[PDB]
């Protein structure tokens, strides 16, 4: 408890990072105010699974983790338990049983830039679907043949991260969001995050 | 089994048009997004285009905005790039792509324009 | 499901320019409603977003096809809510559902998330 939980860190960071190495920071030992970011201006989605959205100030959790990201906005709805699709399969997958809320909001004029923004990647090519919460940052060349690539792009040896190139004329399904999933985590211990009162 | 088969890439002169075609098997080409990436010999790959069917259903890399546009035949299973107002920047091989439980990238097609 | 149920009324024919009011009255575990949508769907086209309100604050969201032309506003002491359509185009033709959201709020609309759904009032707008 005592001080507020520092939720302004992680959804006012200036730089957020690429889907395919998304950031966690995890949230202990602070009083959580959701109440204020659920009832704000600020996002176009705040969808929550396994909780009630208006009543997160009520509850009280072992730990929060807050992860975030950048993705299309037509993709948002992959960030969802039980979804397919390039991101939630090979980027960032949450699990069946998640509980917690996956909040988002159009970042085109931050993260989108006149002919092309080339800084954000995701990962297009995998040999297998990631598990929930896992990570996989790897640069080793997909091979795509039946000849081996020995660590070189080109024929049939595909580069696996491809960029965005976020740039701002497109309809919003394809302009950049920025991501902030809350995981809320109970275990066999006592509750460090908890509303106020 | 999903298969990709782009066609008509060649060589043209720059200000010239091609019409590129995705000859697509195993899906429905209205059901899935299908996108366009392309890439020359030492150079990073770039998504020039994509076409769905929800939310925001093309769009485009800003530097084919205007002279490029994705279209989808769904009675020949096919979506097509026309190229107008080609550079020879757009030199490339073109690929056609979807995600369906997978990643799936056909051959291309190479296209070269002349200055 | 039945857990909160929708029925909506107000459709009909009108001219080009002319004006409509659709109504949506909410019955059943209205106090869990989050969120309220209003879809529209022409035969074999997309299940699109129209508007929405977020019932936490009343804060509103419209397809840029509709913004200046429509309004969504909810009366809490009737649990109804309402789309204020104004001078409507034949474009604006289609099958116009209401829906209803638990798990907090999302735009653009999109049919897939868990929504109760009202049985659809037809607008018809001539030219």
């Amino acid at each position: 408890i005592t001080n507020l939980c520092p939720f302004g860190e992680v959804f006012n960071a200036t730089r957020f990072a690429s889907v395919y190495a998304w950031n966690r920071k995890r949230i202990s030992n602070c009083v959580a105010d959701y109440s204020v970011l659920y009832n704000s201006a600020s996002f176009s989605t705040f969808k929550c699974y396994g909780v009630s959205p208006t009543k997160l100030n009520d509850l009280c959790f072992t730990n929060v983790y807050a992860d975030s990201f950048v993705i299309r906005g037509d993709e948002v709805r992959q960030i969802a338990p039980g979804q397919t699709g390039k991101i939630a399969d090979y980027n960032y997958k949450l699990p069946d049983d998640f509980t917690g809320c996956v909040i988002a909001w159009n970042s085109n004029n931050l993260d989108s830039k006149v002919g092309g923004n080339y800084n954000y990647l995701y990962r297009l090519f995998r040999k297998s679907n990631l598990k929930p919460f896992e990570r996989d940052i790897s640069t080793e060349i997909y091979q795509a043949g039946s000849t081996p690539c020995n660590g070189v792009e080109g024929f049939n040896c595909y580069f696996p991260l491809q960029s965005y190139g976020f740039q701002p004329t497109n309809g919003v399904g394809y302009q950049p969001y920025r991501v902030v999933v809350l995981s809320f985590e109970l275990l066999h211990a006592p509750a460090t995050v908890c509303g106020p009162k | 089994q999903v298969q990709l088969v782009e066609s008509g890439g060649g060589l043209v002169q720059a200000g010239g048009s091609l019409r590129l075609s995705c000859a697509a098997s195993g899906f429905p080409v209205q059901a899935r997004e299908m996108e366009w990436y392309r890439q020359a010999p030492g150079k990073e790959r770039e998504w020039v285009a994509a076409i769905k069917s929800t939310g925001t259903y093309t769009a485009y890399a800003y530097s084919v905005k205007g002279r490029f546009t994705i279209s989808r035949d769904n009675a020949k299973n096919t979506v097509y790039l026309q190229m107008n107002s080609l550079k020879p920047e757009d030199t490339a091989v073109y690929y056609c792509y979807v995600y369906v439980g997978s990643s799936y990238i056909g051959q291309g097609t190479q296209v070269t324009v002349s200055a | 499901s039945s857990q909160v149920q929708l029925v909506e009324s107000g459709g009909g024919s009108v001219q080009a320019g002319g004006s409509l009011r659709l109504s949506c009255a909410a019955s059943g575990s209205i106090s869990s409603i989050t969120y309220l949508g209003w879809f529209r769907q022409a035969p074999g086209k997309e299940r699109e977003g129209v508007a929405a309100l977020i019932t936490v604050n009343g804060h509103t969201y419209y397809a840029d096809s509709v913004k200046g032309r429509f309004t969504v506003s909810l009366d809490n002491a009737k649990n109804t809510v309402y789309l204020q359509m104004n001078s409507l185009k034949p474009e604006d033709t289609a099958l116009y559902y209401c829906a209803a959201a638990a798990w907090g709020y999302a735009w653009p609309l999109h049919q897939d998330d868990y929504w109760y759904w009202g049985q659809g009032t037809q607008v018809t707008v001539s030219a």
